[PDB]
C-alpha cells in the first residue's frame, strides 16, 4: 500500500522531467520568434518519447576510464539523491512526515556534489577534471549561501518541519517580509543546479562528456528533477498556498500552478542573459551575496525579539 | 532478526572502517568513509539523535569529506596484495567477534560485552512536547557562553592560520 | 470579451475541414489546420490554397496528394512533387495561378 | 563625513546596505519596548507540569484552584 | 587562470585563392572575392571592381555608383548583425541571434531579387553592375529600413545596459592608439581606440 | 501561436498534481477516512499508542467514543 | 562628422546616485531584459511550414541547369562553346560534330554539378538562350555520380521545366 | 508469420525514433556554415523537426560538412567522424564538400569530402539555400525511415 | 520502516536504470574503436586558489553548523544572552570574511 504511494511519487517525476524538456524547447523557441517541436507529435507531444527511445539504443561510448566503479556510481548517486529528495515535500501532506525536513534537504544538497566529483575523476581527460573542480566549488559556495538564507527564513518560521511552513503562511506570504532573502534564494538555487546564467561546462570542458548516451540521459533526468523540486521548494518556502484540510486538491492545484510559473521563469531567465564568468560568479557570491546574507541573518535573529513575534516551537 | 537492526548496522560500520584502514587509494578510502558516515548517521538515528545524524550528513560528509576528496583530486594521479590481505584479516576477526558474541552472549576483550540486542537498555518514558536532545543543543546560547566564545575564536584563528601558512612568503 | 471570438474562430477552423475527421487528417498530415481559399488543384491531386490575411510566406500553401505516380505519399510528402506551373505560383514568382 | 558616505553610496551600495542593516539589528532591540513582552511570552509557556505544593497552613498568595483569582494572570497576552 | 602566451595556428582554410586567380580572366576572377569574406559579399566585389576600373581608366555610370553604395550599406548591415549577434552567441546571449537573423533573411531577399543568388551575388562588376534593379525593389527596401530602427533598439535593450554583458566587455582587450597603428589595425579597431579615421570620409569613392 | 506550448504545460501540471492527490487519498483511505495522525513528539505517539491499545482492533484510527464507558 | 560614443559623465547628485544604487540593488535592467523577452514571447513566430510552404523567390533565381529548345522541337544549342570558355570552375565539357542533316550540334554536353558555383555566367554568355539556370533547388542526391549531368539529363531537365523557365525568361529578359 | 510482423513493427518503431530525433554536428568551415545558421533561423527553424541546434559531437547522430575541406583540416575531420557513436550519417552541403567546387584544382583542397568520410546525402549549391539543406535533411529522414536492420537480422 | 523502504526503492530504481542504460545497446553488434584533450601529455599544475576557496568553504560551513540551532534556541528564557551570543557568532563570521577580503584571500576566484 505504501509502495503504491512511492511509485505514484516517483513515476510522475520522470514524466514531468521528460515533458519539462519538451516545455523548455517550446517555450525557449517561442521566446526567440520561432516555434518549438510541432512535427513529431500533435504540437510535439511525442518528442520526449522519440528522444528517449533514440538515446537508449545509441551505441555506448565506452571511454577509457581510470576507474569503472566511480563511472557506474556517479549516475547511481545522482538519480538516488534526485528522487529521495522529493519525499518530505508537503503537497499538502508529505510522503514521509519528518521533524527536520529542511535539514534533510540541505544534507542531500551538500551530498549531491559527489556525482560531479566522481564523474570528473573517472574520466581520463584532465580538462574534464578541471571543469568538475570548478563546478564543485560553485556548488559548495552556493550551498553556504543557501544554508544561511534557509536558517534565517526558518528562524522566522520557528521549526525545521516543512509542513509547518503552510501554517505560518496562512495570513500572508513570506515574500512580503523576506523579499531580499527571496531574491537571493532564487539566484542561489539558480546557481546551484548549474542553470543559466551560471552554467560553465557548456562554455569554454564538460565533466560528463565521456559518459554514454544512457548515463548522460540519467544525469539529465537527475538535473531536471532537481530543477523542478527546487522550484517546488521555493514555492513552499516563500509563496505558500491556502490549505483546506477537507479539500487538499485546492492546495495541490495552487502550488502546482505556482511551481509551474517558477519553472517557466527558470527557462525565461535562461533565454535573456549572457553567461557569467567563473571569477565573476565567485565575486557575486563572496563579495556581494555573503555580506548581505550575514546582515539579513543578524536582522532576522533580532527582529522577532524586538517585536514580540517569536513563533511557537510546535 | 529485526530487533538487532542497530547491531546489524554497526557491523557495516566497522566493515566500512576496514574499507579505509587498509588504505587502498584516497578515492576508495573516501568512499569507504562515506559509507561509514552514512551508517553511523543511521545508528544515531535509531537512538533518537535526528539533529546529530543530519549534522553527520550535512557537515562531515557534505562539508569536510567533500574537501578531502576535492584535494584528493589534486593528487594521487590516476592510472594490491597488502590491502586485500589486511581487509581479509580484519573481516575474519570481525566475524569472529560476531560469531562468539552471538554464541555465548557474553564476551570480553578489554571490557565485558553483552550479546543481547540494543533494545534492552532503552527508556520506557516519554519526553513530552519536546525533544530532549533538541533543547540540549538549543541550550548552546543560553548556557554555553564560554563554549561559544572559545569555538568562535578558534574558528577565526583557524581562518587566519590557514590563509597565513599557505602564502609561502 | 474577445476570447469568445478566438474560440469561435477555432470552431470554424474545425468545421471548415469537413468535420473532425478531416481536421485530424490535416492536423496529422500538415501539422497545420488553418483554412484558406482554394486556388485550385492539379492532375496529381495536390490542392493549392491561399489566405491573404496571413503574413508573407504563409499566405500560400499546398496540401499534397495521397498517391502520386503509384507511390503512397500519405506520410511521405515531398517538396519536389509540385509541378512547375504551380511551382511558379507557390514560390511567389508571380501573382497569377 | 557626508562626502565619504555619499562616496561609498556611489561605489559600494551593497556594503553600505549591509552595514546599515547590521547596525539596525544591533541597536534596535535596546530601544524597542517589546522585548519584555517576548520575555514573558517565553516565560508563560507551560512546557512542564505545575506540580502542586503541600499546604503547610500559611500560603495566602498561592491559589487552591486553577480558576481562583490568585496566581499570575494572562490578560496582557490575551490583549497585547 | 591567466593567459601568458597566445599562438593562433591558421591555414585550415587556405584554398590558395590568389594562385587560381592568375589562371583566370578578370571576369572569371570576380566570384573569388565573394567567397573571401562570406558575410560581406558585395563589399569585396566593390573593392575588386574599383581596382580594375582604375587600371582600365574608366568610370562607372552615376546610377551604378548609387546602387553600389546603397547595396554596400545593406552589406554593412549584414556583417554587423553577424559580427554582434554571434559575438553574443559565443558569450552566451543566444536570444538576439534569432531576432536579428530574421532581418538578415529579409536582406537576403534583396540580394536574390536583384542578382539571383541569396549570398554570392556576383553583382558588382568592373564597369558598373550586371543588371538593373527590378520594379518595386526600392519600395521594399524603404519598407524594411523604416522598421529597422526598432530592431536595433531591441538588441540594444538586451545588451547595452545589461550588467552581465558589460562585465564581459568593460576592460577586455584594451589597445592603445600608438600600438594600434603599428600592428596594422584598421576599421573599428582604430575607431574604438579614439583614432579619427574612415576611408569613406578621408579617401572617398563613388 | 503562443498557446501551442500549453499542451506540454498541461501534461506537466497533471503529472505534478498526481502525487499530491495520490498521497492525500492514500492517507485518507488507510486511516479510516481521516487525516494521517502527525506524531512529531513522544506525547503524540503515546496518545496514538493509547488509542491503538484501547480500540480493541489494534487500529489507532478506530476511535472509541462515549459509548465505551459505563 | 563624428560622435563620441561612451563619453558620458554621470551626475553625482543624491537623486541620480540613489537611482543608480536602486538599479544595482533591485535589478532594474534585468527586469527590462525579462520584459523584452516576455513581450517577444507573445508575438507570432515567423516560422513557415516547410514543405507545405515555400520561401519567396524572384524569376532571376539560379538553380538547376537545363537545356532549352526552340518552339519547333529543335534544340537551341549550336555548339559555340562560349559557356565552357566563360565557366570559372571549368564545370562544362563540350564535344561537337556535324550530325546527319549537317547542322552544328553537340555530341557531349556535361556539367559537373559538384564543380559548378551556380554563378549564371553560362546563361548570360549564351547567344541563343540554350543553357539556363532553372528555378529548381530541391534536387539533392544520395550518390556523388548522380551529380554529373550529361546532355541527356540536361535535355530531360529542360523538357521537364520548360513551362516555368519560359515564363521566367519572359518576365526577366527586358532587364538584360 | 508472427515473427516477421513483430520484427517489422519493431524496425518501424526504432526507425521513427531514430529519424524523428536527429542531433546534428555541423562543421563551421566556410560560407555554407553561414547558410546553415540561416536555416536554423526562425523562418525555417530546424528545431521544430526535432533537429536541435549545435549539438555536441560526442552525442550527435549526423555530421554536416559545410565548407571547404583542406589538406590541413582533413585528419581532424576524420578524427571527429571516428569519435562519433553509431548509427551515424554524413551530409555533404555545398560544392566544396561534394567535389571541390571552385577550388577543385587547388594544391591544398581535398577534392570532395567523400575521400575521407562516407557521405549519405549530397546537397548541391554554392551555397545551397536553407530550403535546399532542409530538403536534404528531410530526404535523410526518408532514407532512415526505409531502413531494414531488424528484417535483415531475422532473415539472416 | 517507511523511509528505509523509500530509500531502497529509489536505490533499486536507480541501479535498474543504470544497468539498462549501460547494457541494453551492449548486446547490439558494432565495430570497436582505438584506445585514443588539450592537456594529454602535460601534467596537471597545482592552483592555490581552488584549495583556498575549498578551505574557506569548509570553515564557513563549520561556523554555519555552529549557527544552525537558532530556531530551537530562540524559545529560551535568557533572551538577552541568546541574542548576544547569536550576534557575536554572526559578527565573528563577518570578521573572518572581512579579514579574508583585506588580505587578498579572494583573488582571481573572488
Ligand atoms: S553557373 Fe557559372 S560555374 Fe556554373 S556552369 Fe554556369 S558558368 Fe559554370
Ligand atoms: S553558350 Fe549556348 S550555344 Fe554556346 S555552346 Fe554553350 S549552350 Fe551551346
Ligand atoms: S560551396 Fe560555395 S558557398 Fe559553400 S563553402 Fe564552397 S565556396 Fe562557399
Amino acid at each position: 500500500m505504501f509502495m503504491i504511494n512511492v511509485l505514484t511519487l516517483i513515476i510522475p517525476i520522470l514524466l514531468a522531467v521528460a515533458f519539462l524538456t519538451l516545455v523548455e524547447r517550446k517555450v525557449l523557441g517561442y521566446m526567440q520568434f520561432r516555434k518549438g517541436p510541432n512535427v513529431v507529435g500533435p504540437y510535439g507531444l511525442l518528442q520526449p518519447i522519440a528522444d528517449a527511445i533514440k538515446l537508449f539504443i545509441k551505441e555506448p561510448l565506452r571511454p577509457a576510464t581510470s576507474s569503472i566503479s566511480m563511472f557506474i556510481l556517479a549516475p547511481i548517486l545522482a538519480l538516488t539523491l534526485a528522487l529521495t529528495m522529493w519525499i518530505p515535500l508537503p503537497m499538502p501532506y508529505p510522503l514521509i512526515n519528518m521533524n527536520l525536513g529542511v535539514l534533510f534537504m540541505l544534507a542531500m544538497s551538500s551530498l549531491a556534489v559527489y556525482s560531479i566529483l566522481w564523474s570528473g575523476w573517472a574520466s581520463n581527460s584532465k580538462y574534464a577534471l578541471i571543469g568538475a573542480l570548478r563546478a564543485v566549488a560553485q556548488t559548495i559556495s552556493y550551498e553556504v549561501t543557501l544554508a544561511i538564507i534557509l536558517l534565517s527564513v526558518l528562524l522566522m518560521n520557528g521549526s525545521f518541519t516543512l509542513s509547518t511552513l503552510i501554517i505560518t503562511q496562512e495570513q500572508v506570504w513570506l515574500i512580503f517580509p523576506a523579499w531580499p532573502l527571496a531574491m537571493m534564494w532564487f539566484i542561489s538555487t539558480l546557481a546551484e543546479t548549474n542553470r543559466a546564467p551560471f552554467d560553465l561546462t557548456e562554455g569554454e570542458s564538460g565533466f560528463n562528456v565521456e559518459y554514454a548516451a544512457g548515463p548522460f540521459a540519467l544525469f539529465f533526468m537527475a538535473e531536471y528533477a532537481n530543477i523542478i523540486m527546487m522550484n517546488i521548494f521555493t514555492t513552499t518556502l516563500f509563496l505558500g498556498a491556502f490549505h483546506n484540510p477537507y479539500m487538499p486538491e485546492l492546495y495541490t492545484i495552487n502550488f502546482t500552478i505556482k511551481s509551474l510559473l517558477l519553472s517557466i521563469t527558470f527557462l525565461w531567465i535562461r533565454a535573456s542573459y549572457p553567461r557569467f564568468r567563473y571569477d565573476q560568479l565567485m565575486h557575486l557570491l563572496w563579495k556581494n551575496f555573503l555580506p548581505l546574507t550575514l546582515a539579513l541573518c543578524m536582522w532576522h535573529v533580532s527582529l522577532p525579539i524586538l517585536l514580540s513575534s517569536i513563533p511557537p516551537q510546535t | 532478526m529485526m530487533t538487532y537492526i542497530v547491531f546489524i548496522l554497526s557491523i557495516i560500520f566497522v566493515m566500512g572502517f576496514v574499507g579505509f584502514s587498509s588504505k587502498p587509494s584516497p578515492i576508495y578510502g573516501g568512499l569507504g568513509l562515506i559509507v561509514s558516515g552514512g551508517v553511523g548517521c543511521g545508528i544515531v538515528l535509531n537512538f533518537g539523535g535526528s539533529f546529530l545524524g543530519l549534522m553527520v550528513f550535512l557537515i562531515y560528509l557534505g562539508g569536510m569529506m567533500v574537501v578531502f576528496g576535492y584535494t584528493t583530486a589534486m593528487a594521487t594521479e590516476q592510472y594490491n596484495k597488502v590491502v586485500l590481505g589486511t581487509f581479509i584479516t580484519g573481516l575474519l576477526m570481525e566475524f569472529l567477534m560476531v560469531y562468539y558474541v552471538l554464541k555465548d552472549k557474553e564476551v570480553e576483550i578489554v571490557f565485558k560485552f553483552n550479546g543481547m540486542g540494543d533494545w534492552v537498555i532503552y527508556d520506557t518514558g516519554d519526553s513530552g512536547f519536546f525533544s530532549e536532545e533538541a533543547m540540549g543543543i538549543a541550550a548552546l546560547y543560553s548556557y554555553g557562553t564560554w563554549l561559544v566564545i572559545v569555538t568562535g575564536w578558534s574558528l577565526l584563528i583557524g581562518v587566519v592560520v590557514i590563509m597565513e601558512i599557505t602564502r609561502g612568503n | 470579451m474577445e476570447l469568445l471570438q478566438v474560440l469561435k474562430r477555432g470552431l470554424q477552423q474545425v468545421s471548415g475541414h469537413g468535420g473532425l475527421r478531416g481536421y485530424l487528417r490535416v492536423l496529422f498530415r500538415a501539422n497545420d489546420v488553418r483554412v484558406g481559399t482554394l486556388v485550385g488543384e492539379d492532375k496529381y491531386g495536390n490542392k493549392y490554397y491561399e489566405d491573404n490575411k496571413q503574413f508573407f510566406g504563409r499566405h500560400r500553401w499546398v496540401i499534397y496528394t495521397t498517391e502520386m505516380n503509384g507511390k503512397n505519399t500519405f506520410w511521405d510528402v515531398d517538396g519536389s512533387m509540385v509541378p512547375p506551373e504551380w511551382h511558379r505560383w507557390l514560390h511567389c514568382m508571380t501573382d497569377d495561378p | 563625513v557626508a562626502a565619504f558616505l555619499k562616496n561609498v553610496w556611489a561605489k559600494e551600495p551593497v556594503l553600505v546596505a549591509s552595514f546599515a542593516i547590521a547596525g539596525l539589528a544591533v541597536i534596535l532591540p535596546t530601544l524597542s519596548p517589546y522585548t519584555k513582552y517576548s520575555l514573558m511570552i517565553n516565560r508563560a509557556t507551560p512546557y512542564n507540569y505545575p506540580v502542586p505544593l503541600r499546604d503547610d497552613g500559611n500560603m495566602p498568595d498561592v491559589p487552591s484552584h486553577p480558576q481562583d483569582p490568585q496566581g499570575p494572570s494572562l490578560e496582557w497576552l490575551k490583549r497585547l | 587562470e591567466m593567459v601568458r602566451k597566445c599562438d593562433p595556428h591558421i591555414g585550415l582554410l587556405h584554398r590558395g585563392t590568389e594562385k587560381l586567380i592568375e589562371y583566370k580572366t578578370y571576369l572569371q576572377a570576380l566570384p573569388y572575392f565573394d567567397r573571401l569574406d562570406y558575410v560581406s559579399m558585395m563589399c569585396n566585389e566593390q573593392a575588386y571592381s574599383l581596382a580594375v576600373e582604375k587600371l582600365l581608366n574608366i568610370q562607372p555610370p552615376p546610377r551604378a555608383q548609387w546602387i553600389r553604395v546603397l547595396f554596400g550599406e545593406i552589406t554593412r548591415l549584414l556583417n554587423h548583425i553577424m559580427a554582434v549577434t554571434t559575438h553574443a552567441l559565443d558569450i552566451g546571449a543566444m536570444t538576439p541571434f534569432f531576432w536579428m537573423f530574421e532581418e538578415r533573411e529579409k536582406m537576403f531577399e534583396f540580394y536574390e531579387r536583384v542578382s539571383g543568388a541569396r549570398m554570392h551575388a556576383a553583382y558588382v562588376r568592373p564597369g558598373g553592375v550586371h543588371q538593373d534593379l527590378p520594379l518595386g525593389l526600392m519600395d521594399d527596401i524603404y519598407e524594411f529600413s523604416k522598421n529597422f530602427s526598432l530592431r536595433i533598439d531591441e538588441l540594444e535593450e538586451m545588451l547595452t545596459n545589461n550588467r552581465i554583458w558589460r562585465n564581459r566587455t568593460v576592460d577586455i582587450g584594451v589597445v592603445t592608439a600608438e600600438d594600434a597603428l603599428n600592428y596594422g589595425f584598421s576599421g573599428v579597431m582604430l575607431r574604438g581606440s579614439g583614432i579619427q579615421w574612415d576611408l569613406r570620409k578621408t579617401q572617398p569613392y563613388d | 501561436m503562443w498557446f501551442e506550448v500549453l499542451p506540454g504545460i498541461a501534461v506537466m501540471g497533471v503529472c505534478l498534481f498526481i502525487p499530491g492527490m495520490a498521497t492525500a487519498r492514500i492517507h485518507r483511505f488507510s486511516n479510516g477516512g481521516r487525516e494521517k495522525r502527525v506524531a512529531h513528539y513522544s506525547y503524540q505517539w503515546y496518545l496514538m499508542e493509547r488509542d491503538r491499545r484501547v480500540s480493541g482492533v489494534n487500529r489507532y484510527y478506530v476511535s472509541k467514543g462515549l459509548e465505551n464507558i459505563d | 562628422t563624428y560622435k563620441y560614443v561612451n563619453l558620458r559623465e554621470p551626475s553625482m547628485d543624491m537623486k541620480s546616485v540613489t537611482d543608480r544604487a536602486a538599479q544595482t540593488l533591485l535589478w532594474t535592467e534585468l527586469i527590462r531584459g525579462l520584459g523584452m523577452t516576455l513581450s517577444y514571447l507573445f508575438r507570432e513566430p515567423a516560422t513557415i511550414n516547410y514543405p507545405f510552404e515555400k520561401g519567396p523567390l524572384s524569376p532571376r533565381f539560379r538553380g538547376e541547369h537545363a537545356l532549352r529548345r526552340y518552339p519547333s522541337g529543335e534544340e537551341r544549342c549550336i555548339a559555340c562553346k562560349l559557356c565552357e570558355a566563360v565557366c570559372p570552375a571549368q564545370a562544362i565539357t563540350i564535344e561537337a560534330e556535324p550530325r546527319a542533316d549537317g547542322s552544328r550540334r553537340t555530341t557531349r554536353y556535361d556539367i559537373d554539378m559538384t564543380k559548378c558555383i551556380y554563378c549564371g555566367f553560362c546563361q548570360e554568355a549564351c547567344p541563343v538562350d540554350a543553357i539556363v539556370e532553372g528555378p529548381n533547388f530541391e534536387f539533392s542526391t544520395e550518390t556523388h555520380e548522380e551529380l554529373l549531368y550529361n546532355k541527356e539529363k540536361l535535355l530531360n531537365n529542360g523538357d521537364k521545366w520548360e513551362a516555368e523557365i519560359a515564363a521566367n525568361i519572359q518576365a526577366d529578359y527586358l532587364y538584360r | 508469420s508472427r515473427g516477421e510482423y513483430v520484427v517489422a513493427k519493431l524496425d518501424d518503431l526504432i526507425n521513427w525514433a531514430r529519424r524523428s530525433s536527429l542531433w546534428p554536428m555541423t562543421f563551421g568551415l566556410a560560407c555554407c556554415a553561414v547558410e546553415m545558421m540561416h536555416m536554423a533561423a526562425p523562418r525555417y527553424d530546424m528545431d521544430r523537426f526535432g533537429v536541435v541546434f549545435r549539438a555536441s559531437p560526442r552525442q550527435s547522430d549526423v555530421m554536416i560538412v559545410a565548407g571547404t575541406l583542406t589538406n590541413k583540416m582533413a585528419p581532424a575531420l576524420r578524427k571527429v567522424y571516428d569519435q562519433m557513436p553509431e548509427p551515424r550519417y554524413v551530409v555533404s552541403m555545398g560544392s566544396c564538400a561534394n567535389g571541390g567546387g571552385y577550388y577543385h584544382y587547388s594544391y591544398s583542397v581535398v577534392r570532395g569530402c567523400d575521400r575521407i568520410v562516407p557521405v549519405d546525402i549530397y546537397v548541391p549549391g554554392c551555397p545551397p539555400t536553407a530550403e535546399a539543406l532542409l530538403y536534404g535533411i528531410l530526404q535523410l529522414q526518408k532514407k532512415i525511415k526505409r531502413e531494414k536492420r531488424l528484417r535483415i537480422w531475422y532473415r539472416r | 520502516m517507511n523511509l528505509m523502504i523509500t530509500l531502497l526503492t529509489n536505490f533499486t530504481l536507480a541501479t535498474l536504470l543504470v544497468t539498462i542504460a549501460f547494457w541494453l545497446p551492449q548486446l547490439n553488434v558494432y565495430s570497436e574503436k582505438t584506445s585514443p584533450d588539450p592537456m594529454g601529455s602535460a601534467r596537471l599544475p597545482f592552483s592555490m586558489k581552488f584549495f583556498l576557496v575549498a578551505i574557506t568553504f569548509l570553515l564557513f560551513d563549520l561556523e554555519i553548523a555552529l549557527l544552525l540551532p537558532l530556531p530551537w534556541a530562540s524559545q529560551t528564557t535568557n533572551l538577552n544572552t541568546m541574542l548576544t551570543m547569536a550576534l557575536l557568532l554572526i559578527f565573528l563570521l563577518a570578521v573572518s570574511l572581512a579579514y579574508e577580503w583585506t588580505q587578498k584571500g579572494l583573488e582571481w576566484t573572488e
